[PDB]
C-alpha cells in the first residue's frame, strides 16, 4: 500500500495524513466526532508495512522527489527509508521481519529507537526545531546516506521525518503545532517537552481509551485528557489492544468519574505508612 | 464476626492518629497505621472491604479487613 | 469544627517537614507525616476533603481529616 | 518452592499485622511489612505474583515473592 | 524563593542517600526520605512541582516543594 | 559502571528483605529500604531505569538507581 505526505501546504499535509488515517484504522464508537475520530489501526498481519512517498518539501514542486519512508502498519513504526533513485531499502536492525519487494536491502546495524537515534544524532528530540528548510537538509542527507550504519546526519534526519510523519500521524496535537511550520511565514516547530511525553505513551493511552465511556477525564501516567475536545485534539490513531500491556491485565480504574489507567494509580497507591518508611531506614 | 462489608463510604484520619472508615452504613476505626494507606486505596479504587472484629458495634476497632476488587 | 471543605488545591512539603494544603481557598497545614502521601492521593484523584480543627484561621494546624469520593 | 502463580484473588489485614493474599485458590500470609503496599498494589492492577515457600498448602508462610508481567 | 517549577523530567537515588530530581532543567537533591515518595508520584502523574528555598541555585538541597495538578 | 538501562521485566522480594529487579536481562538486588515501593512503581508504569554499580553481572548488588520518562 502506497501512499504520499505532501508538504506544500497546511491543507495538503493535514489530508495526507487524514488519508492515510482513514484507510488504515477505523474509529472508536465513542470518541469520534464528524470525521474527526480517534481511530484504532485495523487488524493486520505482523511484517504488512505500508510506504509513504514524501512530496512537496519545495512546495508544489516535483523536486526532492526519491524519498520513501517504510512504515510497519501495524505499530506505525518506521522501519527504514528508500532512495527511490538508487532503489536502495535501508532498514533498521529491529525490523528484519519486513520484507519489500523490488528493492535492493540494506540491513542497518543500527536500530530504530529513540535512544539509540538521539545518541547517534547528538539531537534530543526535546527543543528539537523542525521547518521546512530543515526538512529538505533531512532529505539531501537521507538521499546521500549510504552503508549499513547511521550517522549524525541521517539519524538527525529521521527524528525529524519520523516526527512529522509517524508521530503526527499518531497525535493530532503534533499534527497541529508542526504544521504551522509549512505556512508561508515559515517559522520554526519546537519539540515540547509535552509533545515528547505523548510519543513515549502511545502504548499506554492506546490501552486505555477504547475504555473511554464519556468521563470527566482521563489520566494516563502524565498525560492528562479533561474534556472530549481535549482528547481529540491531541489523539488521532491508537494501537490496537484487542506494547498495550505493561503488567497486570486490568487496563483501568473509574475514580472520581476520572478513567484513570490502573497502573498509575496503583504506582502511588504502593506506599507504607510515611512515619514508617522514613524512620526505617 | 463480618462486621460490614461493602464500599468504604469515606475514611478519616484522626487526632490522636486513628483511622476511621464508614462502611455499610456503619463506623469504625483502626489504630494500626499501615491500614491507612490500604484502607485509602480500597475507598479510591471501589474494592469491597470486609471489617472484621470481635465486637461489630458502630464507633468499635478492628484490626482484621479483607479486600476485594468485586 | 469543619473548616474547609473541597478538593486540594495544591499540596506543599515545607522545611520543617510539616505538609500544607489549599482547600477552599484556605491553607492548612498538619505535623503527622502519615497524612503526607494520604493527602497526596486525595489530591491528585480529585477526593473532597474535609478539613476539621479548634481553629479554621487559613494558616493553621490540622491532625483532622475526612476524605469523600464523587 | 515456587507455590502458586497467579493474581490475587483477595487480600485480608490480619489481626497479627501479618498480611494474607490468595493466589491460585490457596491462602498464604507473610509477617514482612514491605510487602502489605506491594502486595495490594498487585491485587488492583491484576498483576501475576509468584508466592514462594518451604510449604506449598492453603495456611502457608512465605516471606519471598515475585511479581510479574504476565 | 521559587527556584524551579515544572514536571520532573528525571528523578535518581544515589549512593550517598541523596535523591535528585531534574526540573526546568536543572538539578536539586533532597535527603528527605518524606520526598521520595512524593516526588515520585508527581514524576509518574506529571504533576506540576515547585521547588523553593531560601537560596536557589543548581545542585543545591532543597525541603521544601509545592505539588499541583496542573 | 552503568550496568543496565531499561524497563522491569519481574520484581520480587527476598527472604533476607532485599529487593530484586531484572533489568536487561540481569538481576540486580538492593538493600536501600527507600527503593521499594519506588521500584514497583517503575515496574507498574513500565519506567525505564538505569542501574548503576561497581559489578554488572547479573547477581550484583546496587543503591543508585535512575528513574526515566523515556
Ligand atoms: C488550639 O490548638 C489548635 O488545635 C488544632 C486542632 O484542634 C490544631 O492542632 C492539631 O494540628 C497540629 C498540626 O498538625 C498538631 O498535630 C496538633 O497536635 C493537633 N492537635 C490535636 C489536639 O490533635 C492547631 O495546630 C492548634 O493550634
Ligand atoms: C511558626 O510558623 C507557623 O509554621 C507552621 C508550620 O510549622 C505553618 O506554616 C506552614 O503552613 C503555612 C500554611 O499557610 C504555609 O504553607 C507555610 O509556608 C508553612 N511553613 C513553612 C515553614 O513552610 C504556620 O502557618 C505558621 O504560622
Amino acid at each position: 500500500r502506497e501512499f504520499t505526505i505532501d508538504f506544500s501546504t497546511q491543507q495538503s499535509y493535514v489530508s495526507s495524513l487524514n488519508s492515510i488515517r482513514t484507510e488504515i484504522s477505523t474509529p472508536l464508537e465513542h470518541i469520534s466526532q464528524g470525521t474527526t475520530s480517534v481511530s484504532v489501526i485495523n487488524h493486520t498481519p505482523p511484517g504488512s508495512y505500508f510506504a509513504v512517498d514524501i512530496r512537496g518539501l519545495d512546495v508544489y514542486q516535483a523536486r526532492f522527489d526519491h524519498l520513501r519512508l517504510i512504515i510497519e502498519q501495524n505499530n506505525l513504526y518506521v522501519a527504514g527509508f528508500v532512495n527511490t533513485a538508487t532503489n536502495t531499502f535501508y532498514r533498521f536492525s529491529d525490523f528484519t521481519h519486513i520484507s519489500v519487494p523490488g528493492v535492493t536491502t540494506v540491513s542497518m546495524t543500527t536500530d530504530s529507537s529513540y535512544t539509540t537515534l538521539q545518541r547517534v544524532a547528538a539531537l534530543e528530540r526535546s527543543g528539537m526545531q523542525i521547518s521546512r528548510h530543515s526538512l529538505v537538509s533531512s532529505y539531501l542527507a537521507l538521499m546521500e546516506f549510504s552503508g549499513n550504519t547511521m550517522t549524525r546526519d541521517a539519524s538527525r534526519a529521521v527524528l525529524r521525518f519520523v516526527t512529522v510523519t509517524a508521530e503526527a500521524l499518531r497525535f493530532r496535537q503534533i499534527q497541529r503545532e508542526f504544521r504551522q511550520a509549512l505556512s508561508e511565514t515559515a517559522p520554526v516547530y519546537t519539540m515540547t517537552p509535552g509533545d515528547v511525553d505523548l510519543t513515549l505513551n502511545w502504548g499506554r493511552i492506546s490501552n486505555v481509551l477504547p475504555e473511554y465511556r464519556g468521563e470527566d477525564g482521563v489520566r494516563v501516567g502524565r498525560i492528562s485528557f479533561n474534556n472530549i475536545s481535549a482528547i481529540l485534539g491531541t489523539v488521532a490513531v491508537i494501537l490496537n489492544c484487542h506494547e498495550c500491556q505493561i503488567t497486570g491485565d486490568r487496563p483501568v480504574i473509574k475514580i472520581n468519574n476520572t478513567l484513570w489507567e490502573s497502573n498509575t494509580a496503583a504506582a502511588f497507591l504502593n506506599r507504607k505508612s510515611q512515619f514508617l518508611y522514613t524512620t526505617g531506614k | 464476626a463480618d462486621c460490614a462489608k461493602g464500599k468504604i463510604e469515606f475514611s478519616k484520619y484522626n487526632e490522636d492518629d486513628t483511622f476511621t472508615v464508614k462502611v455499610d452504613g456503619k463506623e469504625y476505626w483502626t489504630s494500626r497505621w499501615n491500614l491507612q494507606p490500604l484502607l485509602q486505596s480500597a475507598q479510591l479504587t471501589g474494592m469491597t472491604v470486609t471489617i472484621k472484629s470481635s465486637t461489630c458495634e458502630s464507633g468499635s476497632g478492628f484490626a482484621e479487613v479483607q479486600f476485594n476488587n468485586d
